[PDB]
RNA sequence: GAAAUUGUUGAAAGGGAAGGGCAUUUGAUCAGACA
RNA sequence: GGAAUACUGCCAGCUGGGACUGAGGACUGCGACGUAAGUCAAGGAUGCUGGCAUAAUGGUUAUAUGCCGCCCGUCUUGAAACACGGACCAAGGAGUCUAACGUCUAUGCGAGUGUUUGGGUGUAAAACCCAUACGCGUAAUGAAAGUGAACGUAGGUUGGGGCCUCGCAAGAGGUGCACAAUCGACCGAUCCUGAGGAUGGAUUUGAGUAAGAGCAUAGCUGUUGGGACCCGAAAG
RNA sequence: AAGCUCGUAUCAGUUUUAUGAAUGUAAGAAUGAAGAGCUUUUAGUGGGCCAUUUUUGGUAAGC
């Protein structure tokens, strides 16, 4: 039940020690699944092909 | 006794430069938002010059309004409501778009009508029905010095620097949207547009997301 | 004395349910205890009751038409109380004074300048 | 939670008011506690013994502090010396006081420790025992 | 003791947002952009026909 | 010397109910301010 | 090829018409304009002007008109409904007094407390004084006989409002009230030790000691007994 | 209702992530709230009818 708590404080301690041992902006927090950031896809050999309900 | 003038005027001094901070700021903000849209249409016309598509960052802000009554409500969503402090028909607040957010949107989706606002939105309801939580007390905005007592914790000393902590979902979101009272809108000037209000959006109804309509609807609703 | 203008939100009397009806029951108001009374469960179309939202404003509260606030007096030594307050409280000559007292009171009040609600009661001639 | 004591007397009522004044205004937490502890009720403030504020200046550190008592001082006949110090409180048993006065020290009022410590300086509050009793 | 809106008297509106001035001033709302010529490619146009 | 209940006189209303609430016209009647 | 325009979105763009509202009452604040002085639409209405000065406001009232509006009370049940009471008016008409015990609050005194059984006195059922006892409490335990609560600064550890020293503050430490948990000392009955019942050993009991907290009066009130919230019963 | 603490990090008919054979835990995830705990005691209360969704049985059909 609690498996991921130890394990996850763990590698809060080994964040620990690399927070003191670099200049650091440490961020132990989880963070949610964020909104998809912005890219150019590109379609030369992969065509933008056609489809319907032909059928 | 002394001091009549004298704290006065250094009183004055100060005003004058806090006020002159804001200034910049207002105006950094201002040219930030008009290359950041004209970046986003840049892209867009280079994307179909390359022969390419361009997909837009996805929206990071919702503004969800209440559509329904507190009453006939299961309470599964009912707790929902007021954990976004939809306390009220026609109450509206922002959300901060995670994946813990959009699935409690998924669950009250049938009793609001949310989207993505613009900037013209959220500074015409922040300036109009903007009211901030000061240890209680729905306290009127009107003054600079009243967002800056409480938020110049935060980085926030002005009216617009609020305005940007909102749409440009900063790292003191959390701060800035408790601190705004849950903004309480009256019924849409034009009408609902629609005959019956609970359809989902996409089938002649209110409820539901409209992704960009909401800027139409939340302004008649301002 | 400056004061706003009176608003009394209920000018009517709130009567008691059934006072019209019947003759023993009295015009003046008792709250319906009866559980299925529809004048307890305030129905459409039934009479209105005396709750506090109906209270009248402060700043105009026990004030005559006027702007005054009216004040019983016996006799002279009780007028001579209002000397200092003329334009906040006008004299009401109680109703058990004599018409030989009155006249006496009246002319007092006249020369103070504390203003009388109630001349030409016993003021025959 | 109160704002006016349950007591008709008009002396505990001036010392209410006296304490309103100074719990609001010189902001100690001495003074809170006071005007906490006058809006109780007679079984909620038993009498402190006269043997409890000796134990109290036998207290290592605490030779020439100012003992407050918010209830009633009794006298006792279990000790046999007393202390040199000031005792304040609201009334006094007729035993207490002599047994107080005989020792050397002086016995004042709430008000008379108003203006001796103000911010409540010096001071050591001493409750009765509540449980004990039922 | 009453709560004066902006967008509507423009006092107000200068009393929050020093900036107001100066984005009327320049109109900075009413705000022209120079052109390109970056003509969408011969896919782009195929697939939306 | 109350009310129930009745007579007279004056006003008003009344096509298979009446009394009640909101609002006003109409008729009746009344309060100050101009001491 | 070179344009226009629709639609969509923005303007801290400008300019009209209409409605409802004016709360507050010397000055403070935030601002804007101005070269400055000063002004202002900036912390809620002022300026000008007219009719009347009484039934013209408005109220009360009888009616008309538009719209609304089951007959109250009781008793049932998940509901509605039945059913039962209600010809009309006046006056009368139902949680009262007391005893006993208890909670909370107020007051007096406080390891004490209570005068009012009585006596003295009295301006006379009032008030004002009081000797001797008595009641409850200050000690409990055991079936009774009986015995009877400090080894310690009244005890150690754990918290603990306050207070004290340092701290330009945050904070650290000392002291620790009431009170709460755990390990101990004494009283009581309960067995080995054998000095007969000794010094010491281990718990069990208690509404124990561990530096008292009660007594009395008054008020709100609860339980029980009284005719006992008011009227009614198949009677011996 | 009363007293004593902390007015707080005391939590929530909610989502997420992880652990698991629409329910179970944990969180230095999200979002929401200043009404939290502990004694003491003091009223009233101890029926159900209708409908929606799961699910097991049923039949001319209801159920």
């Amino acid at each position: 039940c609690r498996q991921e708590f130890l394990e996850r404080v763990k590698a809060n301690a080994a964040k620990r020690a690399e927070a003191k041992a670099q200049g650091v902006a440490v961020q132990l927090k989880r963070q949610p699944a964020q909104p998809r950031e912005s890219r150019i896809v590109s379609t030369e050999g992969n065509v933008p092909q056609t489809l319907a309900p032909v059928p | 006794a002394e001091q009549v003038a004298a704290e006065r005027a250094a009183r004055k001094a100060a005003n004058k430069e806090k006020r002159a901070i804001i200034l910049e700021r207002n105006a950094a903000y201002q040219k930030e938002y008009e290359t950041a849209e004209r970046n986003i249409i840049q892209a867009k016309r280079d994307a179909k010059a390359a022969g390419s598509y361009y997909v837009e960052a996805q929206h990071k802000l919702v503004f969800v309004v209440r559509i329904k009554g507190i009453n006939k409500i299961p309470p599964k969503p009912r707790k929902v409501l007021q954990l976004l402090r939809l306390t009220r028909i026609n109450s509206g607040t922002f959300v901060k778009v995670t994946k813990a957010t959009l699935e409690l949107l998924k669950l009250i989706e049938p009793y609001v009508a949310y989207g993505y606002p613009s900037y013209s939105t959220i500074r015409q309801l922040v300036y109009k029905r903007g009211f901030g939580k000061i240890n209680k007390q729905r306290v009127p905005l009107s003054d600079n010095a009243i967002i800056e007592a409480n938020l110049g914790k935060y980085g926030i000393l002005s009216i617009d620097d609020l305005i940007h902590e909102i749409i440009t979902v900063g790292p003191h979101f959390k701060q800035a949207n408790n601190f705004l009272w849950p903004f309480k809108l009256s019924n849409p000037s034009g009408g609902w547009g629609v005959p019956r209000k609970f359809k989902h959006f996409i089938q002649g109804g209110s409820f539901g997301n409209r992704e960009e309509f909401i800027n139409k609807l939340v302004k008649s609703m301002n | 004395l400056p004061h706003p203008k009176i608003v009394k939100k209920h000018t009517k009397k709130f009567k008691r349910h059934h006072s019209d009806r019947y003759h023993r029951v009295a015009e003046n108001w008792r709250k319906q205890k009866g559980i299925d009374s529809v004048v307890r469960r305030r129905f459409r179309g039934n009479i209105s009751q005396p709750k506090i939202g109906y209270g009248s404003n402060k700043k105009t509260k026990f004030l005559s038409p006027s702007g005054h606030k009216t004040f019983l007096v016996a006799n002279v030594k009780d007028l001579e109380t209002l000397t200092m307050h003329t334009k906040t409280y006008a004299a009401e000559i109680a109703h058990n004074i004599s018409a030989k007292n009155r006249v006496v009171i009246l002319a007092r009040a006249k020369a103070l300048g504390i203003k009388v609600t109630n001349p030409k009661g016993r003021l025959a001639l | 939670h109160r704002t006016a004591p349950k007591s008709d007397n008009v002396y505990l009522k001036l010392l209410v008011k006296l304490y309103t004044f100074l719990a609001r205004r010189t902001d100690a937490p001495f003074n809170k506690v006071v005007l906490k502890a006058l809006f109780l009720s007679k079984i909620n403030r038993p009498p402190v013994s006269v043997s409890r504020i000796a134990r109290a200046l036998k207290q290592e550190g605490a030779a020439n502090k100012t003992v407050v008592v918010v209830g009633t001082v009794t006298d006792d006949a279990r000790i046999f010396e007393f202390p040199k110090t000031t005792v304040a409180a609201l009334r006094f048993t007729a035993g207490a006081r002599a047994k107080i006065v005989k020792a050397g020290g002086e016995c004042i009022t709430l008000d008379q420790l108003a203006v001796r410590a103000p911010k409540g300086q010096n001071t050591l509050i001493l409750r009765g025992p509540r449980n004990s009793r039922e | 003791v009453l709560k004066k809106n902006p967008l509507k008297n423009k006092q107000v509106l200068l009393r929050l947002n020093p900036y107001a001035k100066v984005f009327a001033a320049e109109k900075l709302g009413s705000k022209k952009a120079e052109k390109t010529g970056t003509k969408p490619a011969a896919v782009f146009t195929e697939t939306l026909k």
